[PDB]
RNA sequence: UCGAUGUCGGCUCAUCUCAUCCUAGGGCUGAAGCAGGUCCUAAGGGUAUGGCUGUUCGCCAUUUAAAGAGGUACGCGAGCUGGGUUUAGAACGUCGUGAGACAGUUCGGUCCCUAUCUACCGUGGGCGUUGGAAAUUUGAGAGGAUCUGCUCCUAGUACG
RNA sequence: AACCGCUGAAAGCAUCUAAGCGGGAAGCCCACCUCAAGAUUAGAUUUCCCUAAAGAGCCGUUGAAGACUACGACGUUGAU
């Protein structure tokens, strides 16, 4: 007896629609975080993605408490002497209402290749319509 | 890696592990944590039988 | 006005007001007297 | 203890709850808020009265804040709110023409300003400007943005102010 | 916003009744074929793809005879593209003319084009270097670039620095530049100023924004 | 760190902090006006040339809107110089009997390295981009730029 | 941002703030100029071609283009 891997070629990736309307940010970007690695399956090895696919709609409705929508601050660094650059969660959500949501589940998630994939996996659309009709997933709540 | 698989499979039945050992502890089962792994793995339905019985136990 | 960390009333008409988790003293009768905590 | 105190409603106002939406209907116009979710309205014949929905510290503040400002906008639907302004200075004069006003002051050019929805401004002479608004709020903004443009000054007393308040005086040399 | 494309010709002057002297730049203007017009709603955006000149069928590929066949244009020497707005797409349809009217007589206009190439060239000359003493000890640094960092902090040299690099031959828009004189004749547009570029190249005409 | 981490100053080239020199927005004023004084916000740009001295500094002259305070191995010599300091010669004052010595002075006195790696400035080859190709392109994003005097007019009006 | 507010209670008053609504800097993000899909999230549009096709390259004459490259033009149907 011995403890098997998954197999990458026998897994399968099941797709889920999630709300994200309304919810706290960090703690609904913890369980995609999980979904995405795979936590909740019992095939689960670290070294195989054998986690689902996630389409995330209403990106933009996501929520944060306290004062942190105007003092949440996203800095990046352009690679040139003085190129900090700081936005706010608020004018971040108004540019780019995707990428709280990406940066949030991206920092939960793994580093390396494999987490790579992982975030590839991962799915999200501003607004209550996404073009994944032929997919046919199954709509999730957590 | 044997305790990951098992969490997943008592969150599957509707259990954690915290408390899935602790109804193994309570019922006087002594199945290692790599035999609960692979049934865990290759057989659902044992493993819902186990937690089963620690939630009974719980 | 005068910006400090110790700000107290100078007289009756001082009044203390909070705004924006800053202390404030203000004064009708007078412009000077009239201070800020920071 | 103002948000204890009962505003009282004159006959010909009336005032409906809605959607979480207050409006007041008098012969002036028509007053719309919002109030406030801890803060309820009940409505009995001759009389509107205010409680909070949990009782706290926190909740009594804004229950006072929403009677307030009904008892604010049903007297001022019932009669209006007026304001006047004063201008002192040999060159100051200010003219209104329809819902826009002109002043001149001491910069070259004459500054031109728009009045808001809701606010008529007549001058029965040019020195004086008086404000007429519908409600409260409307009218101190306007009347305070018309102050930014002049304010007075403590050496000659001149600029716009208003006739209620007073401005301190100071002595050159 | 849409502009036009024109030839270098040179530079000569024009002499004002006042006797004042106004040097300008002649750009050899032929008619600009329209060969696409882009919208919203095929690509998103609104522009007009428009082209110059004359090109040989041997150096026209079959698919850019194709495309030039679809306008029903001849081809020219190149297709240049205008982004334009509903305003500027009124009467602007696939296979009509563009000429020089589009200017007039003493509007301010942006000409972008590409400068001339002055190849690899140091730091004294592109980046306006300070020169180093010709004399007094001086050995291999007349026209060295110096020192392009601190020490171990940072350790590094910054991105951005100024060190020798091609210079020229890059994309040069000049704006402000009024407009002498127009001829529709002869396909002609004069332009006061410099007007980037070296003579026979491809320089673009536009309305300027600041206006 | 002594089987070696090159000193001070100058030149060239910079990068960052704000405890802000100018510009920008304000409160108070013993703020009449012009000019200021103090403090708050603000680092986007700009923030001199010469005589003396090896000088950093400092004094001076003349300007400027202003001629800011600092960190970066008191930035920067495998980028340059080598005037001072710090070899070997010689001399003055002083100390020592003497050889010699002086954060005392004076004249003179070899500054190496063809760049492997990182970094940076340019410019190409390869493959990829769900058949291949010729063109036109949207822009996630990155960089550049951001300075300011004087004259006239308002008006010799407001103020005095 | 500092600062100045309107209305307004906690705190019958007062109060720029706790709800709500304003003004406000050479500063922040756009707007201006340049680059930009190796943006592996590799996008979009119009044409052309598929039993060595459409095209690309080699080669040759070469350019206000260039270190070599690359880029631009032309090669008898031609002014390179």
């Amino acid at each position: 007896m011995k403890t098997l891997s998954a197999k990458p070629a026998e897994v399968t990736h099941d797709w889920f629609v999630v709300d994200a309307d309304g919810k706290t940010l960090g703690r609904l970007a913890t369980q995609i975080a999980s979904r995405l690695r795979g936590k909740h399956k019992t095939n689960y090895t670290p070294h195989v993605d054998t986690g689902d696919f996630i389409v995330v709609i209403n990106a933009e409705k996501i929520a944060v408490t306290g004062k942190k929508a105007q003092d949440k601050k996203y800095y990046r660094h352009s690679g040139y002497p003085g190129g900090i650059k700081e936005t706010n969660f608020t004018k971040l959500i108004a540019h780019k209402p995707e990428d709280v949501l990406h940066k949030a589940v991206k920092g939960m998630l793994p580093k390396g290749p494999l987490g790579y994939a992982m975030i590839k996996k991962l799915k999200l659309y501003a607004g209550t319509d996404h073009p994944h009709e032929a997919q046919q997933p199954k709509e999730l709540d957590i | 890696l044997w305790i990951a698989r098992i969490n997943a499979g008592a969150r599957l039945n509707g259990l954690s592990y915290s408390r899935f050992i602790n109804g193994m502890k309570k019922a006087n089962i002594t199945i290692d944590r790599r035999v609960l792994a692979d049934i865990a793995m290759h057989d659902a339905a044992t493993f819902g039988a186990l937690v089963e019985k620690a939630k009974a136990e719980l | 006005m005068k910006v400090q960390a110790s700000v107290k009333k100078i007289c009756g008409s001082c009044k203390v007001v909070r705004r924006k988790g800053r202390v404030h003293i203000i004064c009708t009768a007078e412009p000077r007297h009239k201070q800020r905590q920071g | 203890r103002v948000a204890k105190a009962p505003v009282t409603l004159p006959n010909g106002v009336s005032v409906t709850l809605n959607d979480r939406q207050v409006e007041v209907k008098g012969k002036n116009g028509n007053l719309s808020l919002r109030l406030h979710d801890l803060v309820e309205l009940k409505q009995e014949d001759d009389v509107v009265t205010l409680s909070p929905t949990v009782d706290s510290k926190e909740a009594m503040m804004h229950t006072g804040t929403i009677r307030a400002l009904l008892n604010n906008y049903v007297i001022g639907v019932t009669e209006g709110f007026e304001r006047r302004l004063q201008l002192i200075g040999v060159g100051y004069r200010a003219q209104a023409t329809g819902n826009k006003v002109t002043l001149n002051v001491g910069y070259s050019h004459p500054v031109e300003y728009t009045l808001p929805e809701g606010v008529s401004a007549e001058t029965p002479t040019q020195t004086e400007i008086v404000l007429k608004s519908n409600d409260k709020q409307q009218l101190g903004q306007a009347a305070a943005k018309i102050r930014g443009f002049r304010p007075p000054e403590p050496y000659k007393g001149k600029g716009i102010r208003y006739s209620d308040e007073h401005v301190i005086r100071k002595e050159a040399k | 916003a849409i502009g036009l494309v024109g030839k270098k010709c040179g530079m000569t002057r024009v002499f004002t009744e006042a006797g004042a002297s106004i040097p300008v730049t002649v750009v050899e203007i032929s008619a600009n074929r329209i060969t696409q017009v882009k919208n919203t709603d095929v690509d998103g955006y609104q522009a007009i793809q428009v082209t110059t000149g004359t090109r040989r069928d041997s150096r026209v590929t079959a698919a850019q005879k194709g495309h030039f066949a679809k306008a029903g244009v001849a081809a020219g020497r190149g297709v240049w593209e205008f982004r334009a707005n509903d305003s500027d797409l009124e009467g602007r349809e696939i296979g009509g003319e563009i000429l020089a009217d589009l200017f007039e007589q003493g509007q301010m206009v942006d000409v972008t084009g590409n400068s001339k190439g002055k190849g690899f060239q140091g730091g004294v000359k592109r980046h306006n270097f300070s020169m180093q003493d010709a004399t007094h000890g001086n050995s291999v640094s007349h026209r060295a670039i110096g020192s392009t960092g601190q020490n171990q902090s940072p350790g590094k040299v910054f991105k951005g620095k100024k060190m020798p690099g091609q210079m020229g031959n890059k994309r040069v828009t000049v704006q402000g530049l009024e407009v002498i004189s127009v001829d529709v004749e002869k396909g002609l547009l004069v332009i006061k100023g410099a007007i980037p570029g070296a003579t026979g190249g491809d320089v673009i005409v536009r309305p300027s924004v600041k206006a």
